[PDB]
RNA sequence: GCUGCAAGCCUCGACGAGUAGGAGGGCCGCCGCGGUGGCGCCGAAGCCCAGGGCGCGGGCCCGGGUGGAGCCGCCG
RNA sequence: CCGAGGUCCGCGGCGACGCCGGCCUCCCACCCGACCCGUCUUGAAACACGGACCAAGGAGUCCAACGCGCGCGCGAGUCAGAGGGUGGCUCGCGAGCCCCUGCGGCGCAAUGAAGGUGAGGGUGGGAUCCCCCCGCCCCGGCGG
RNA sequence: AGUUCAACAGGGCGUGAAACCGUUAAGAGGUAAACGGGUGGGGACCGCACCGUCCGCCCGGUGGAUUCAGCCCGGCGGGGCGGGGUCGGCCCGUCCGGUGGCUCCCUUCGCUCCCGCGGGGGGUUGACGCCCGGGCGAAGG
């Protein structure tokens, strides 16, 4: 026999989409022809998100996609993002958007086009740009949803600022002996 | 009992509730008997108004 | 009618996997069921005791399914069920199912003669 | 469903997921929370510190309706009023300012979180906080109050 | 959207036959009776069928026309050709290469013609 | 989405009768089978009546265990009597006659609740399979010699008022076709459905959706499979028969003007439902050989390597020579040098 | 020439024990429902067999006998 | 041809249900191996327990609530629930469709026992992308 | 003997499993019987030229037949972003030309209509229905 510890022989790598969905599958199939033979290093990166899940792709806020457009060096670029693009209400300004997502909220949708923007879909960007050039590659808070504020070392530890689950954020829910 | 990081729930089932149970089988069907009196009472008062 | 090709069909095991202490009672049916005790000679596979069915008793990716005269067996109803297997007919023969009637079951054998498609079952009935 | 089950893949196993040295038994800790000061302890002083005892005030007929008090922020204080209007008046910020009525909306207080475009405006709230209006006065626009 | 449509029929088909580990389609216009993206006939904007003639004499050549995408009852052609097996052979493979109609499908045109012409 | 045709409206008698209606954007929604299929498997189980067994079963016993003493196997047994019944198992489920493990209660969550969204997407993916040749062709329905695909008609066939003016009009349109299939599928149920009110079975035929009930339900009724339903209101159950999309449906005039008006196309929401618009499509060209082999990708691919690498067998240059040299050159000239010192020759 | 069921096919290298337990795959099996494709008094279900075979296996197909009215494949 | 793993452009006796073929299943013989399963147990072939045999039945379920992962819809919103409107119906349809001045639930703000008060970017690492120069080029890219 | 398609439906009578038993056929039996691996003997049922290594593509001669082929004329039908090929409409999306009236954004102003507040006309669009022989999209038929 040799000598070797099959622990970790498989790599838990997600490497296929585990929605049915058909649009998302036909994306799948377009960006692996890409991933072998396009030898660019932005279609590898598209591969893996198209894979990932709704936890794994969270939403791109209008603010938080105008903010990274807005550094030095963006200027005539495009806003690549696998996922939803949500509209932030309390932003007032849009300076000229040229974003490609699956999806755009209809608000967000109608506040891109009518400051003169421009939304394409990710068949549409692999069709003007396979190689992936002229484009930035954004995502949204992944450790932005409120399960996160549970995850710690635990909610009766020094210096934890964990968040315990309770039924019922009140006065008589645990708040007596161990938090004063 | 418990396990891991989790809620202290209290699930009031501790009574014997299996014999106070009210299914809503009945909900649909009471739609139609309700609005079968309205249109009874209707007919009563054809002249009047429905509502009240 | 001979197929496209007849290569040796090469079996790791011709027979089969008896379940274990079903020569003893009638009420163990000789289908297998893996030994789950913790004292079983079987499943600690002992030497001189019954075989337990691995995965390296697969046949031959080529040759499996692969019926003794060289073609994949493909069970039939009609004669629309038949017509399927006009292209690859070197590959793959027709089969009569069991509850299809013997004025039926006529109709199938002369249109596989014509198609050149081989029956398991010719004459049936 | 029952096909996608986990009992479906455990007929043959004997001690069906529950071990053979400590098998599944009625409940071997105690029934619901019991045991959360003598042998759960270490469990509720770990996850839940605070459970046990008592603080504050007891409030005996508590209404909702009296400390009800919902708030708004200055970010989203725009969004009672249509995104037309919004810009309308933007143009011309020669004193005809849009009044805001954050009671009629829903809300009750004002809040200065966000930051506020840079036109006048007037809001209308039953209570504002101290720098929700220090932000109003500083674009420019009152703060005016409603019972 | 062909690639759009065979998402749907890949798996769940009323002519999909799955049975002793094997997979066929029995629409009318496919070639090997295969399931499969390329073979697949109702599905396409341009599919090949060949079938017999309304007597044992003959072989109907079944092109899809370009007009004829959502109507049809005016979406195929019949080409009947009964010749001997060279001239039904090089009629049919003239029709394919020389007009690039499904030019894919070439050599599993001709092997059928071959296959109902016995 | 933006590739709309114009579909005619084909007479009661014959071919086109000149009238053109604008094919509405719900033929052309997203077609989705995953939610279709979601919402039918939870929209077909809320039509199922309840069934339980009686809480009383197996406890109409009073039964003690006889307990440790005796060659019993210490379970429940019926009290003493002059009766078979006397000294039988009565309450486990291992017993013959006792109580059933668990007994279906009457209070399970039979129904399911959908998204109103969600059985919106999944009735214009439904309708949209309705449109393509393919997808109503592997439904199952035969329509290889229907005029068109999406069977508009005119709006006199909703004063249809006899059976005999219904099934002339399929068979000009050449749908008697898919009835003659409806007639042939009429059979007996397997098993013990039988026995329970669904005895005799068939297939499906083709849907007709109207706008005004002019007689069209009653003229509709005596044709086994036709399925008649209000424009305004589409059952999916109905229009996607087994979760599966691609129901022929045959359309009156009337009922595809308002088509447009109740979901809306991407351009203008709808007005029979407030705030509701067709869902967004996450891919607009979906048609792949389109792209790869288009004029821009292909200037981005490397050449395609179609030289597949076998095997090299390992011979062992030692014993062999061929293979030596072609890893060692010199192995010839120090073999030659080696060989030819074999020879007795002499030197100066 | 051949495939392209891309959930497919092909190439290369290493590796393979296992109770308690966890996970994946199942064109393994039973009953019922919505779709779909059939079969049957020229003989269905069931049952029996020193018959011909398939799968590592769960099991399955065919033939013979018996039986006399219903039964099954695939997608959910 | 000591070369990317085999071919013969070598050959013989038999071929009528018999003198041929099946090796899995049936019966029998021999050689080697081979103690009875289940279970508790550090340890079971045990002088540990249950099991004479066969058939049928026979044990992880349903409800409430919670947590995490995943699929889907919409997105600072979301869910229409009680109920109402009905093809005047309703055989399938106690389904489905429609809209409630969306009441309300959960989120959009936290903190204090409470009165109450209430939220303005920098550094390092970083998938990816942008730019510049020098060579080659099948003018699309490649290499530093 | 007779009835019935059937008495392999003869009265607790459709189908008739397993345990168990009788009988017939075959074989064996001193170290309980069975079992795994290997082969041999026997048996019961099955399969297999008649040149099934004379099947198929091409080729070369021999010998019977060709509503006999290339080529040409006429009709029909179909293909043709690497046919653009010159002329043309039509549908949808979008942006202009706002080309003229209805909702207008809670748009500024005048005004019965009850004790300041709810009603009815005119002047101003990021919005529908029309028109452009006006564009634009490998957006379509
Ligand atoms: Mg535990
Ligand atoms: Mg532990
Ligand atoms: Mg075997
Ligand atoms: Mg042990
Ligand atoms: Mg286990
Ligand atoms: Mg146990
Ligand atoms: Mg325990
Ligand atoms: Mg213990
Ligand atoms: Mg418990
Ligand atoms: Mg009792
Ligand atoms: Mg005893
Ligand atoms: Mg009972
Ligand atoms: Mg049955
Ligand atoms: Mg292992
Ligand atoms: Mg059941
Ligand atoms: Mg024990
Ligand atoms: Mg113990
Ligand atoms: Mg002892
Ligand atoms: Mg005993
Ligand atoms: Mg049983
Ligand atoms: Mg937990
Ligand atoms: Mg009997």
């Amino acid at each position: 026999g040799v000598d070797i510890r099959h622990n970790k022989d498989r790599k838990v790598h997600r490497k296929e989409p585990k929605s049915q969905d058909i649009y998302l599958r036909l994306l799948v199939k377009l960006y692996r022809f890409l991933s072998r033979r396009s030898d660019a290093p932005f279609n590898k990166v598209i591969l893996r998100r198209l894979f990932m899940s709704k936890t794994n792709r969270p939403p791109l806020a209008l603010s938080r996609l105008i903010r990274k457009m807005k550094l030095p060096g963006r200027e005539n670029l495009t806003a690549v993002v696998v996922g939803t693009i949500t509209d932030d209400v309390r932003i007032q300004n849009i300076p000229k958007l040229k974003v490609c997502a699956l999806k755009v909220t209809d608000r967000a949708r109608s506040r891109i086009l009518k400051a003169g923007g421009q939304i394409m879909t990710f068949d549409q960007l692999a069709l003007t740009s396979p190689r992936g050039r002229g484009t930035v590659l954004l995502s949204g808070p992944r450790k932005g949803r409120q399960v996160y504020r549970h995850f710690g070392k635990a909610p009766g530890t020094p210096h934890s600022h964990t968040k315990p689950y309770v039924r019922s954020k009140g006065r008589k829910f645990e708040r007596a002996r161990g938090r004063r | 009992a418990p396990s891991r990081n989790g809620m202290i729930l209290n699930p009031h089932f501790h009574k014997d509730w299996q014999k106070r149970v009210r299914t809503w089988f009945n909900q649909p069907a009471r739609k139609i008997r309700r609005r079968k009196a309205r249109q009874a009472k209707a007919r009563r008062i054809a002249p009047r108004p429905v509502s009240g | 009618l001979r197929p496209l090709t007849k290569p040796k069909i090469v079996k790791k095991r011709t027979k089969k996997f008896i379940r274990h202490q079903s020569d003893r009672y009638v009420k163990i049916r000789a289908n297998w069921r893996k030994p789950r005790g913790i004292d079983n000679r079987v499943r600690r596979r002992f030497k001189g005791q019954m075989l337990m069915p691995n995965i390296g008793y697969g046949s031959n990716r080529k040759t499996k399914h692969m019926l003794p005269s060289g073609f994949k067996k493909f069970l039939v109803h009609n004669v629309k069920e038949l017509e399927v297997l006009m292209m690859s007919n070197k590959s793959h023969c027709a089969e009569i199912a069991h509850n299809v009637s013997s004025k039926n079951r006529k109709l199938i054998v002369e249109r596989a003669a014509q198609l050149a498609i081989k029956v398991t079952n010719p004459n049936a009935r | 469903p029952t096909k996608k089950s986990k009992t479906r893949k455990l007929r043959g196993h004997v001690s069906h997921g529950h071990g053979r040295v400590g098998k599944h038994r009625k409940h071997p800790g105690g029934r619901g929370n019991a045991g959360g000061l003598h042998h759960h302890r270490i469990n509720f002083d770990k996850y839940h510190p605070g459970y046990f005892g008592k603080v504050g005030m007891r409030h005996y007929h508590l209404k909702r309706n009296t400390t009800f008090c919902p708030t708004i922020n200055l970010d989203k204080l725009w969004t009672l009023v249509s995104e037309q209007t919004r810009v309308n008046y933007s143009q011309k910020p020669d004193g005809p300012a849009p009044i805001i009525d954050v009671v009629r909306a829903g809300y009750f207080k004002v809040l200065g979180k966000g930051k506020l475009p840079k036109q006048p405006v007037i809001v209308k709230a039953k209570f504002f906080s101290r720098r929700a209006e220090e932000k109003i006065k500083g674009v420019g626009g009152a703060c005016v109050l409603t019972a | 959207s062909p690639h759009l449509q065979w998402m749907v029929i890949r798996n769940s088909s009323s002519f999909l036959i799955k049975r002793n580990k094997q997979t066929y389609s029995t629409e009318p216009n496919n070639l090997k009776a295969r399931n499969a993206f390329r073979f697949n006939g109702l599905i396409h904007r341009k599919t090949i069928g060949i079938e017999p003639a309304a007597d044992g004499k003959g072989v109907v050549v079944v092109l899809k026309k370009r007009s004829g995408q959502r109507k049809p009852a005016s979406s195929y052609g019949k080409i009947t050709i009964n010749k001997n097996s060279r001239a039904t052979l090089a009629s049919v493979r003239n029709i394919i290469r020389k007009n690039k109609y499904r030019r894919d499908l070439r050599m599993a045109a001709l092997r059928r013609v071959s296959a109902i012409l016995s | 989405a933006c590739a709309r045709p114009l579909i005619s409206v084909y007479s009661e008698k014959g071919e086109t009768s000149g009238k053109n209606v604008v094919m509405p954007a719900v033929f052309r929604a997203p077609i989705r089978p995953d939610i279709v299929n979601f919402v039918h498997t939870n929209m077909r189980k809320n039509k199922r009546q309840p069934y339980a067994v009686s809480e009383l079963a197996g406890h109409q016993t009073s039964a003690e265990s006889w307990g440790t003493g005796r060659a019993v196997a210490r379970i429940p047994r019926v009290r003493g009597g002059g009766t078979h019944r006397s000294g039988q198992g009565a309450f486990g489920n291992m017993c013959r006659g006792g109580r059933m493990f668990a007994p279906t209660k009457t209070w399970r969550r039979w129904h399911r609740r959908v998204n109103v969204n969600q059985k919106r997407y999944a009735m214009c993916s439904a309708l949209a399979a309705s449109a393509l040749p393919s997808l109503v062709m592997a439904k199952g329905h035969r329509i290889e010699e229907i005029p068109e695909v999406p069977l508009v008609v005119d709006d006199k066939v909703e004063g249809y008022k006899k059976t005999k003016e219904a099934v002339l009009l399929l068979k000009k349109l050449k749908a008697w076709n898919d009835i003659k299939k409806v007639y042939a599928s009429q059979r007996m149920r397997a098993g013990k459905g039988k026995m329970r009110n669904r005895r005799r079975i068939q297939r499906k035929g083709p849907c007709i959706i109207y706008n005004e009930d002019n007689g069209v339900t009653r003229a509709f009724r005596n044709i086994p499979g036709i399925t008649l339903q209000s424009v305004s209101r589409l059952d999916l159950l109905k229009l996607a028969p087994g979760g599966h999309i691609g129901r022929f449906c045959i359309w009156t005039e009337g009922a595809f003007r308002k088509l447009d008006d109740l979901y809306g196309t991407w351009r203008k929401a709808s007005t029979l439902k407030v705030d509701y618009n067709l869902p967004m499509h996450k891919m607009s060209i979906t048609d792949l050989n389109r792209i790869i082999k288009s004029e821009e990708v292909q200037k981005a691919i490397r050449p395609a390597n179609r030289k597949i690498n076998r095997r090299v067998f390992k011979k062992n240059p030692l014993k062999n020579l061929r293979v030596m040299m072609k890893l060692n050159p010199y192995a010839k000239t120090a073999r030659r040098r080696a060989i030819m010192a074999h020879n007795p020759d002499v030197k100066a």
